[PDB]
């Protein structure tokens, strides 16, 4: 019984370290030993990030995995064996993806179901958090789970909003609106 | 002077895969050696395939070959015997003579790859 | 907050060779050769259709700009690339 699929492209390396570890809980510690690895590489970005590429070596590239654990206590359980894999498959660079990819399953497994309010604008916080209990509460999220929510400014939009999430979405917005306005005026 | 050994990582038809070591790697179009237990089997440096991986022809039958085995440089291309001790010889492409005449001997290898 | 900056301060100059004479404005390593290409990583700042040096001395052409890497044909025999 797997969890949500990450379907494939490399999100297998994922879900594989998910899946294994899993059978042993451990995946907040494993998920926070991600947190970490992926924190110390971008708090040493030079060479973290600049680090990734693949014409370096296998020995070196080994090395490297070296240094991560030469941070004091960064890796910890299957996550490193992770890397010695990763680091001889060498498909370290996709790894910033790896570790978003395991967060989404993560709080998948805590439920969140992230949602979205798109706009043309920021908005004020009262239809925030009026629109945040409604969906919420909303057959949606059958609660015991949680349900964050993001405001982004769309230009391509003309205004409005649309609500997003579960790959369930409603526009009630102005420029869909138009549109149809247009297409029912479209004819004779 | 130490001599460069790598692996047999891939046999497919008659092209042989070799993983080496680090800056170890042979230029290419260089003779590469492995010792059969029916006799020695050469291959002949092709493509870099990077990562210390490099891609070789067969040159004999190269059935029978486990994984892993490891195969040994030469350094250079295949060189073969010159002069009039070759003369009225029959050799084969590794320049040994098959003509069941002993071998020839002669002062000068040549590589086979010249301008 | 201290061996971090001991991880970095290693890291910089672990691969200085390869990190340092660098950035790949200007500097590229042989990434794979073969029948006369060098596939090569690196080389952002180049141009296309610029005539490369290799460190043997026999010059190649790139051709393919690629975000991976740089195809370069050689007007040498491909012996001299490693």
């Amino acid at each position: 019984p797997p969890p949500v699929r990450l379907f494939g492209v490399e999100g297998t390396y994922a879900t594989a370290l998910y899946q294994a570890a899993a059978k042993n809980s451990s995946i907040d510690a494993a998920f926070q030993s991600l947190q970490k690895v992926e924190s110390t590489v971008k708090k040493n970005p030079k060479l973290g990030h600049l680090l990734l590429n693949p014409a370096l070596s296998l020995k070196d590239r080994n090395s490297v995995i070296d240094a991560i654990v030469e941070t004091h206590k960064n890796l910890d359980g299957y996550v490193v064996n992770l890397l010695k894999v990763l680091s001889e498959n060498n498909r370290l660079g996709c790894f910033e993806k790896i570790a978003s990819d395991f967060g989404v399953l993560n709080d998948a497994h805590n439920g969140l179901l992230k949602g979205t309010v798109t706009s043309a604008e920021p908005l004020d916080p009262k239809s925030f958090k009026r629109i945040e209990k409604a969906l919420s509460a909303s057959k949606l999220v059958g609660q015991g789970k949680s349900l964050k929510l993001e405001n982004v400014v769309k230009p391509e939009i003309k205004g409005g909003l649309i609500v997003e999430l579960g790959d369930k979405t409603v526009d009630l917005s102005i420029s869909t609106k138009i549109q149809k306005l247009n297409k029912v005026l479209e004819d004779s | 002077s130490t001599p460069i050994t790598g692996k047999v990582t891939a046999v497919i038809g008659a092209i042989v895969d070799v993983h080496f070591e680090q800056s170890e790697l042979p230029a290419i179009l260089n003779a590469l050696e492995i010792k059969t237990p029916q006799g020695k089997l050469v291959l002949e440096v092709a493509q870099h395939l990077g990562e210390n991986t490099v891609r070789t022809i067969a040159m004999d039958g190269t059935e029978g070959l486990v994984r892993g085995e490891k195969v040994l440089d030469t350094g250079g291309p295949i060189s073969v015997p010159v002069g009039r001790e070759t003369l009225g010889r029959i050799i084969n492409v590794i320049g040994e003579p098959i003509d069941e005449r002993g071998p020839i001997k002669s002062k000068l290898r040549k590589p086979i790859h010249a301008d | 907050k201290a061996q971090p900056t001991e991880v970095s301060s290693i890291l910089e100059e672990r691969i200085k060779g390869v990190s340092d004479e660098a950035n790949l404005n200007e500097t590229g390593r042989v990434l794979a050769v073969g029948d006369g290409i060098a596939r090569v990583f690196g080389l952002n700042n180049i141009q296309a259709e610029e005539l490369v040096e290799f460190s043997s001395g026999v010059k190649g052409m790139a051709l393919n700009l690629e975000p991976g890497q740089v195809g370069i044909v050689l007007f040498g025999s491909d012996r001299l690339v490693k």
